[PDB]
């Protein structure tokens, strides 16, 4: 059952709306099935709340793979294999990397 | 001055409110570690 | 791609199907250690393995200080200070309270603390002089005077 649980701190939106909607259903809609998800989601994302709004940092071992994403490709959560990335999306990822100070894979998973 | 008097003077009689700990934390760690108060220096640094 | 996808029976190419998806690392447990705590945990792995395999016990100061040779200069100087304050010729007693209460070891902590503070001011006087050489008039003679 391994390895895949390694990228799961790079996507800068999806996991945060996944928390917010399930906090909404567990609190404001009082939904009981959501309490048995909330405990596990809060135990998972406690680091994220302990460092509010903090980016995942830049890394040469992401930077290589983003610059090579047109030839070596990049593996993405939910997708089976490597996606080849166009030069456009590669250059957009380096722009978002230096515009927000986010890690190069987090700029790709955000794009 | 004994080392024991100076250790107390920094830790108890001036303390974290003199060394502005929330702005210069390494300076209060340095003050405790160079006075060999290693256990107090760790029990300070581990709060942050 | 169409030539390989017509190839397994009669083209001869070494692909018993396409790859198993990205499958290199052993199970990461989803991991909540950050980059710095993972670099430290790796140095503790490199410490414990040597004890488990019956090797000479390594200096844990240098294994920890080489995690501060990365990002934060104030953590690098903090480890340099911790090294100078652990450079002590400790008598091999069975009791840390006796060694920490010794007159000799308490003289040694102050002798090292003074040496650290003196080389700190020696670094500060060097940087102050080399940043201002035209005022400093240092000339060709090496020495603290």
């Amino acid at each position: 059952a391994t390895p895949l649980a390694v990228n799961s701190a790079a996507s800068l939106w999806g996991p945060y709306k996944d928390i917010w909607h399930k906090v909404g259903n567990a609190l404001w809609r009082r939904q009981p099935e959501a309490v048995h998800l909330l405990d596990k989601i809060l135990k998972k994302h406690k680091p994220d709340f302990i460092s509010l709004f903090k980016n995942p940092p830049k890394n040469v071992q992401q930077h290589e793979k983003v610059q090579k994403a047109s030839t070596e490709g990049v593996a993405i959560q939910g997708q089976q294999g490597t996606r080849l990335l166009p030069e456009q999306l590669i250059k957009e990822a380096f722009i978002l990397s230096d515009l927000f100070d986010i890690g190069e894979l987090a700029a790709v998973e955000l794009l | 001055l004994t080392l024991s008097q100076f250790q107390k003077q920094l830790l108890e009689d001036y303390g974290e409110s003199h060394f502005t700990v929330n702005q210069q934390p390494f300076l209060y760690f340095q003050v405790l570690f160079l006075t060999a108060q290693f256990e107090a220096a760790v029990a300070f640094l581990f709060r942050m | 791609h169409t030539l390989l996808a017509s190839g397994e029976d009669a083209l001869d190419f070494t692909q018993e199907s396409e790859p198993s998806y990205i499958s290199d690392v052993g199970p990461p447990g989803r991991s909540s250690l950050d980059n710095i705590e993972m670099a430290y945990a790796r140095q503790i792995y490199i410490y414990n393995e040597k004890i488990v395999n019956g090797h000479l016990q390594p200096n844990l100061v240098d294994l920890c200080a080489s995690v501060a040779e990365l990002d934060d200069k104030s953590i690098s100087d903090m480890w340099t200070m911790v090294k100078q304050m652990t450079d002590v010729l400790l008598t091999p007693a069975t009791d840390a309270l006796k060694n920490r209460s010794s007159v000799e070891v308490r003289m040694e902590f102050v002798r090292q603390a003074l040496a650290y503070l003196e080389q700190s001011y020696k670094n500060y006087t060097l940087v102050t002089v080399f940043g201002n050489l035209h005022q400093a008039q240092l000339g060709g003679v090496p020495g603290t005077y």
